[PDB]
């Protein structure tokens, strides 16, 4: 029942590895909930949520 | 085996077949002089029925050589001599001082009276004995009581009848037999949900609440979440168990919410090409993608199917679904 | 269990206060309602064989896929459970209107029958047809609307109180939803 | 609770990262400024009834109305009055937290988070509290290090009333 | 959701059954009152944020236990999740009233909230208390004459009273 | 998911040994259906929509409670959940057929059934009905040598219906 | 509590089948040489704690370290217990055989010996180690095949029933696979 | 996530009162072992690998059966993941030992992971030999004198050796 129109691919920079065994300085961040946070830093999570999705206005 | 309407029978496949086959009645005001094996086998029955299928060698049957004795004549079955039996340093190594004190109390139900405890009222009768008058009417706080001279007349054997509604126990109390009963493959120590070193419902017990009640010997029945509340009052977590309520604006977006019961993952089964993807098979910081498994989810009736699908494309059993 | 009477109680409690005139002038109402609520109850438990009689012979009758070999009624256990399972539950209702008080259905019946139910495999929809088949037989009693035994009460209007025996097996309903 | 070093733990444990000696200098300078930050925690400690209620009186010497305006929401009564120095005390007693562990933890959790919900419910001005904070700012009578260590978590509590 | 339309037809609906001329006369009653429904939802939600302080401020008043340090409302982000409950029984309720039945209110609200709140540790019987001071701002405020004609809705103001009596007994 | 070649091999590594030279040769037997497994795939994804229509043909008709008002599959997306759900349990079985072995079926259609039906309410009586009204359906529609030739095909008859009877009493 | 004369009759009355004699036959079958199953059950029960006496025997033979200090069989206490541990599975695999289903070891054994075994951590590997030891430990009684002993027979093929003991043995290492 | 500093903090809110005088300096006293706090984490990073290789080389001449062909840690893909949750607990232990309290260690690994080494049929009995095994390693490079100037770090050791006790306890 219709499926999508078949595009294509290209080059970018996630659809390769990074061979980045610790990653030091511009990690962006992985803010989750099987780290258990506690409900200050649930507050750091719903904060992150809000300016991935809005922007930060 | 598994069936509900499999040869009309809902609990005979549920691990309950010789718990209702047997009655174990005894039939002589004394037992008789000459034949020993039609009242040893009336023991061996009870070392198993009232320490719960543990292993009672003879190492430490003939520690206990005289309480079976006195009960030939002297001593009643049921009500003096499982009592001789419930004061013994065999019944005080498994049940009473390898665990806290209301794990003592919630084993000793199931071992004597053949039941569950509902709430605390009824942990509150049974812990205002043993704080003020020792231990020996604390094991008899429970024989002298209407719970115990009306079930049983004393030649019987005691029995489990945590599941019926003569018992007049609770609903949540069925809930909790489940988790206390797992076949007659069991004991005290080889139970998931606690060992010997631990207690079995500390929560579930105090606040009456119910709990999913899974088959034993089921796929994926190697399944019991871990235990953290959430809130800020109480200083608790947030992650650890999916909600067992479902309210809100996704309550009733997606229809009627239910709650899955997962048993478990791995790293082989992510991909949908059965492998795995060889490389470091890890993110930088080394943890799995479910990075604790034994986890839930609460979903509506609107997307059961494409969860249905996640869980099973990816390696994860399921215990049960309950709906909230 | 909660009484009513104990729930001003509860209320003047974490409140602090003692109890002044304003909250008993609903309980003092109460007292001389209660015998037509008095007068309710004693025809609710004495045409209770006619309610388990139509509770399952005619929940049975709109589906009759339970009475075929393989059903979820079809052996003589499960057809005497199911005229028994549904005789206690209105056995309770009639505590919890004498009380007033919903808990009493809650914390011993309403607390986890729904948690046995699919491990005992029965289904919920079946069980709310044939709860909701005895909440209009319910309703007529109360009124004298019935129609092949008309019983005797006084002349009024209970129909606050014919909510109220309506106001619980919605939730009887509800908690095996 | 953001401290240095429950921030220091959480770059370790983006990185799945065994504690470096990057991560070592972040604690070891929260350590270095733990002598000067716990003696402006003790000294405002014990000068608090002084500084709550001369706080107090500040507030109503610049708005005179608070005192005099009827309803609930204002100091014109007994208890009108109790419940602004309560207040007080509790932005004085959060600031003391931020000294023992070095940060601005706990006034995020217990102070910041939520407050605007209650201003605005209560009727409760935010410019109420900035007299009062900025009379503790330059009335604790601190010197030197041990002053700067009072004055940053001070208008930290300004600049989320601003 | 249901309104009161919704529910003669998955009560009949589950027989196939239809309507039958009995009912309708009793639902285009509901229709003449359908006015008076609507001025009385405008009269809650216009007053909806001084209900709702002015009740949570009556219940700190005689519960002084909630408020002072470690009590159960003690907090900034504690104090403010006890002023958003209390707006959210206010909107649920008022939600029931212009349907005509409660269930949208104990299906989406009061499924699970008194163990929602045994499990976070509120004292359930002190969330009833502030409730029914929210019954008693809200039926006397919809019996004022002003703004309106006067008309009895001695009929209509018992509804509004018995969704605040079912959050009354929802949450213990 | 694990074959009917990984499990002489998966009992070779948790054993822990090399091969026996009587494991090789019971693979033998595989490829002695092995082309006669292949036209069997034939019999049952050529005739897809085939089984799927002429087992509830029957289903409804001794058993007329599913098309009652108020019976289970009334609604017509209830309807179409019979449909997805009579074919899977034929498309997993014919997973299974090509597979030889069950571990695929339990692995992604089979375990979380029995609990997935009672949760909902639709009976664990008439969804082994429609495993038996295609459980003779493909007994006659795969026993007939329409293209291939003619030998013994004695095994595979009681291999595929060896999956419908295992699907049968995992549902139950 | 099912038998191979009553697996019929869990099955018929799905069928609500009357009996006639075209599915009795296999019954028919099950009377005639169900004497080689009772002559193999003397040849079990008479010879069966050798089964067990060469079971961890053997296990320990080949798995060496459980023995050993953090082992599972260290004590007298941990090894005797798992010389009744494989007792029990082979009086419950021999219930099996003279009853004709997969009833005993399904609705006691295994209706929960999965998380049994994982609450003490019991290994599995070596828990089915000993079982395929004793898997053809308990075909030579059978077959007469045996190295050390010879039982008095008469001379067919058992090997319906010679390996339906391993079709017994299978579904032991269902659950703890 | 919680500190030692933070830990009595959020004891003195919950009171409604400011530190004690005995509070301060019981931190103040906390301030100035931190150098030694700071040395003993420096010896268990700087032989961050030398502790598990030689940790897991002890337990696997020890215990056989983990390398044993059939065994719970036998093939390489349950060999990493062997050591790397011999590893995360080295990381998740000095985690804990720099911020003086535990509430790092039980939240961010221990909680439930006997749970989950319940569903993978993990022998648990020998992981916690494996972290007792790290134990005393872990305080034999503590206590090692080379590098820095001698004094006494006896209860900082015994603080170290509780937070492996801790772990080692909750994974049976
Ligand atoms: C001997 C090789 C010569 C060389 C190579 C070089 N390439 C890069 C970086 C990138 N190459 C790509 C291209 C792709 N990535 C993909 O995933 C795919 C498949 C779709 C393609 C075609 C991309 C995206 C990058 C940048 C990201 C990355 O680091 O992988 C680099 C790295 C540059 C750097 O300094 O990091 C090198 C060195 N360069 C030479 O000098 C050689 C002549
Ligand atoms: C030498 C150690 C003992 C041992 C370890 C072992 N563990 C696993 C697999 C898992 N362990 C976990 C638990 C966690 N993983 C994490 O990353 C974290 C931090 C958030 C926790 C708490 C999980 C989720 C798995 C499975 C996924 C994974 O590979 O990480 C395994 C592999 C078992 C398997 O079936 O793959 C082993 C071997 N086992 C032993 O024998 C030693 C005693
Ligand atoms: C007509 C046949 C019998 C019947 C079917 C029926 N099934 C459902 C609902 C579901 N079935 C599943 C099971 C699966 N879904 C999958 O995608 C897969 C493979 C991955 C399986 C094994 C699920 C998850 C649902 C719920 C979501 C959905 O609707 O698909 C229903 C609907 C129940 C309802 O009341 O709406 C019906 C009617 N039921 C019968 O009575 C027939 C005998
Ligand atoms: C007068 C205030 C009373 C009180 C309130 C209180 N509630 C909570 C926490 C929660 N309440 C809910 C219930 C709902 N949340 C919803 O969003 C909805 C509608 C969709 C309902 C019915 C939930 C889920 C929580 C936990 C999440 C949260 O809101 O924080 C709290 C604790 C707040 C916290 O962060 O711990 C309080 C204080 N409690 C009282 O003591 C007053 C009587
Ligand atoms: C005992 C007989 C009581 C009594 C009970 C009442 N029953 C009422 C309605 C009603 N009764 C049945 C049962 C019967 N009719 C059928 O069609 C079938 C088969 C399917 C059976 C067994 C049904 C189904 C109903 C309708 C309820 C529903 O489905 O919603 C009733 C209300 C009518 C009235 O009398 O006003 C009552 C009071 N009647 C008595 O008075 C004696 C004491
Ligand atoms: C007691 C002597 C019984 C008896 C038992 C049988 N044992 C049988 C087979 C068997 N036994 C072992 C263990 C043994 N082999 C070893 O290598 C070691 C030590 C390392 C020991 C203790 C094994 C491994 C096997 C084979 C099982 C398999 O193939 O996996 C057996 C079968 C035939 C046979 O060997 O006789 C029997 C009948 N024998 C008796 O008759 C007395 C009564
Ligand atoms: C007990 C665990 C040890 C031990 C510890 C001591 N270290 C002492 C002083 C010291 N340590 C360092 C290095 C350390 N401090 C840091 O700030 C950082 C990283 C940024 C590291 C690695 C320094 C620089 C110093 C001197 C100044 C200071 O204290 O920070 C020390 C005091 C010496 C004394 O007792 O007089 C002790 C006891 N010493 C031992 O022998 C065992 C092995
Ligand atoms: C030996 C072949 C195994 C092994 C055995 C162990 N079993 C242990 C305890 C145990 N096993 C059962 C199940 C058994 N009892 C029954 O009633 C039934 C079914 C009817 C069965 C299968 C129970 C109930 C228990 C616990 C009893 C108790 O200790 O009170 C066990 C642990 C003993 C201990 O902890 O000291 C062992 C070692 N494990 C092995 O590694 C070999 C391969
Ligand atoms: C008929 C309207 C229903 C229905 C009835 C059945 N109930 C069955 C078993 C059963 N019910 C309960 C709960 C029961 N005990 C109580 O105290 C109360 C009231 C508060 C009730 C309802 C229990 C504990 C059991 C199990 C009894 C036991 O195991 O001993 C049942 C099956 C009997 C059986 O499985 O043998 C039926 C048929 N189920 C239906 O399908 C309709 C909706
Ligand atoms: C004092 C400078 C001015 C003032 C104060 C005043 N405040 C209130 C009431 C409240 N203040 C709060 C604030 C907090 N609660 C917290 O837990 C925290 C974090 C630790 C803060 C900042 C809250 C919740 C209330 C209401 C509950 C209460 O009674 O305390 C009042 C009373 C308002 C009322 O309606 O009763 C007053 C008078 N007002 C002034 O006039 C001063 C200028
Ligand atoms: C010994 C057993 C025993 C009882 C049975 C009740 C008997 C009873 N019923 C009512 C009295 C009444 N009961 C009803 C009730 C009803 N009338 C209706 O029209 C409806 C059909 C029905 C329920 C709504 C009404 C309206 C009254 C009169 C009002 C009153 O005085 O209570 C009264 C008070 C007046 C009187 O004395 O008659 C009493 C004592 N009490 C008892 O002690
Ligand atoms: C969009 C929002 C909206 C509303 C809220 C209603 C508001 C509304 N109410 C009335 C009209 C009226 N409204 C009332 C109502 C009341 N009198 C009381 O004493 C009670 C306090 C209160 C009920 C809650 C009465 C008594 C009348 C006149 C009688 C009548 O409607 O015929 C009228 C005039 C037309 C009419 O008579 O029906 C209108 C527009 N209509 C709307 O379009
Ligand atoms: C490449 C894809 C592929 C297929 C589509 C099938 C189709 C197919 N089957 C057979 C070959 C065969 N096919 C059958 C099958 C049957 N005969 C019966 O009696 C049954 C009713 C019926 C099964 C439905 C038999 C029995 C043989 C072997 C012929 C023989 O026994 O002599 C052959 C000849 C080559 C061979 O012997 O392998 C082919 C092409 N096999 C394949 O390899
Ligand atoms: C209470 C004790 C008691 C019993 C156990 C049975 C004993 C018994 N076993 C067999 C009989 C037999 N047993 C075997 C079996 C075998 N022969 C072999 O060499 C194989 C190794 C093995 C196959 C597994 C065979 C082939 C028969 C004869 C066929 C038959 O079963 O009738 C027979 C039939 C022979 C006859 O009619 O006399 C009898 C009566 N009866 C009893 O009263």
């Amino acid at each position: 029942s219709i499926p999508i129109l078949k595009y294509s691919l290209s080059t970018q920079n996630q659809r390769v590895e990074s061979f980045e065994v610790n990653p030091g300085d511009e990690q962006y961040r992985i803010y989750s909930t099987d780290s258990l946070p506690s409900s200050s830093e649930v507050d750091q999570i719903i904060w992150a949520a809000y300016r991935q999705i809005f922007s930060e206005h | 085996r598994l069936g509900t309407v499999s040869g009309n029978s809902s609990l005979d496949k549920l691990g309950l077949d010789k718990f209702l086959s047997e009655s174990n009645r005894a039939y002589t005001p004394r037992a008789q002089p000459g034949f020993s094996s039609e009242y040893e086998q009336i023991i061996s029955a009870t070392y198993k029925q009232l320490f719960g299928n543990a292993y009672i060698m003879d190492s430490e049957r003939a520690e206990m050589a005289k309480q079976e004795s006195m009960f030939r004549d002297g001593q009643l079955t049921l009500k003096d001599f499982c009592r001789a039996l419930a004061k013994t340093e065999q019944y005080k190594k498994r049940f009473f001082d390898s665990r806290p004190l209301y794990g003592a109390i919630e084993l000793n139900f199931k071992n004597i009276l053949g039941r569950t405890p509902d709430g605390l009222e009824h942990y509150r009768a049974k812990s205002a004995v043993y704080d003020t008058k020792g231990y020996e009417a604390f094991v008899d706080a429970f024989f002298d009581d209407g719970e115990y001279d009306e079930v049983y007349d004393d030649y019987t054997v005691p029995f489990y009848r945590g599941y019926k509604t003569e018992a007049n126990l609770s609903m949540a109390a069925f809930t909790h037999f489940f988790r206390m009963v797992r076949g007659s493959s069991t004991s005290d120590k080889a139970n998931p949900n606690s060992m010997q070193k631990d207690i079995p419902l500390n929560y579930y017990g105090i606040t009456k609440t119910p709990l999913a009640v899974i088959a034993p010997g089921a796929a994926g029945t190697a399944y019991t979440e871990s235990f953290a509340g959430t809130g800020s009052w109480q200083s608790g977590r947030a992650g650890l168990n999916a909600a067992r309520v479902a309210l809100g604006v996704p309550a009733t977006a997606n229809g009627k919410s239910f709650r899955v019961e997962v048993t478990g993952y791995t790293q082989p089964g992510f991909g949908i090409t059965a492998g795995t993807a060889v490389g470091k098979l890890y993110k930088a910081n080394k943890l799995s993608r479910y990075p604790r498994s034994n986890k839930s989810y609460v979903v509506g009736f609107d997307e059961l199917t494409p969860l249905y699908q996640r869980i099973t494309k990816n390696g994860g059993t399921i215990a049960s679904i309950t709906p909230l | 269990m909660l009484d009513a009477f104990s729930r001003v109680v509860v209320n003047s409690d974490a409140k602090a206060a003692y109890v002044g005139g304003s909250d008993l002038q609903a309980l003092k109402s109460f007292i001389a309602d209660g015998n037509k609520r008095l007068d309710a109850v004693n025809s609710i438990v004495s045409n209770a064989s006619c309610m388990v009689s139509d509770a399952v012979s005619g929940m049975i009758c709109e589906n009759p896929g339970l009475i075929s070999p393989g059903g979820n009624c079809y052996t003589n256990r499960r057809m005497a459970a199911c005229l028994r399972d549904g005789e206690i539950i209105l056995r309770y209702v009639s505590y919890a209107l004498l009380a007033g008080d919903a808990s009493v259905l809650e914390d011993r019946c309403l607390n986890g029958l729904k948690e046995t139910y699919i491990a005992l495999g029965v289904p919920t929809n079946s069980s709310i047809r044939a709860v909701s088949i005895m909440k209009a037989q319910a309703v007529a009693f109360i009124t004298n609307t019935a129609t092949e035994r008309k019983m005797s009460f006084a002349a009024g209007d209970c129909t606050s109180l014919a909510s109220e025996v309506a106001s619980y097996f919605d939730r009887v309903g509800a908690a095996i939803s | 609770m953001k401290t240095p070093i429950t921030e220091a733990i959480a770059t370790a444990d983006n990185q799945g990262r065994f504690l470096s000696n990057t991560e070592l200098q972040a604690v070891n300078g929260r350590y270095q400024r733990a002598t000067a930050s716990l003696t402006a925690a003790k000294a405002l400690t014990g000068s608090a009834q002084r500084l709550i209620t001369g706080a107090a009186q500040a507030v109503y010497n610049k708005f005179p109305y608070t005192t005099q305006m009827p309803g609930p929401a204002y100091a014109s009564s007994a208890i009108g009055k109790a419940k602004c120095a309560r207040d007080i005390g509790y932005y004085l007693r959060m600031v003391t937290y931020c000294l023992v562990v070095g940060g601005t933890g706990p006034m995020d959790e217990y102070l910041v988070a939520g407050l605007e919900e209650i201003n605005r419910s209560f009727d409760l001005s935010p410019s109420w509290y900035i007299e009062a904070l900025q009379y503790i700012k330059n009335s604790h009578g601190l010197s030197g290090q041990v002053a700067n260590e009072a004055n940053a978590y001070i208008d930290y509590a300004i600049n989320t009333l601003s | 959701m249901l309104d009161a339309f919704a529910k003669v037809v998955a009560q009949a609906d589950a027989r196939g059954e239809f309507l039958s001329n009995t009912q309708i006369d009793a639902l285009s009653k509901m229709v003449k009152e359908g006015n008076q429904r609507l001025d009385i939802v405008n009269k809650v939600t216009s007053n909806a944020s001084a209900i709702v302080t002015n009740s949570a401020r009556a219940l700190f008043a005689e519960q002084p236990q909630l408020i002072q340090p470690g009590g159960n409302a003690y907090t900034s982000r504690r104090m403010a999740a006890c002023l958003r409950d209390m707006e959210i029984v206010l909107r649920y309720v008022s939600y029931a009233m212009i349907a005509g039945d409660s269930s949208v209110l104990d299906d989406r609200c009061l499924n699970g909230l008194r163990e929602t709140y045994q499990a976070l540790g509120t004292p359930g019987s002190s969330v009833a208390v502030a409730i029914q001071k929210m019954k008693d701002a809200s039926v006397a405020l919809a019996n004022d004459t002003t703004g309106t004609p006067i008309g009895d809705c001695s009929s209509l103001v018992a509804e509004l009273a018995g969704y605040f009596d079912r959050a009354a007994v929802s949450v213990v």
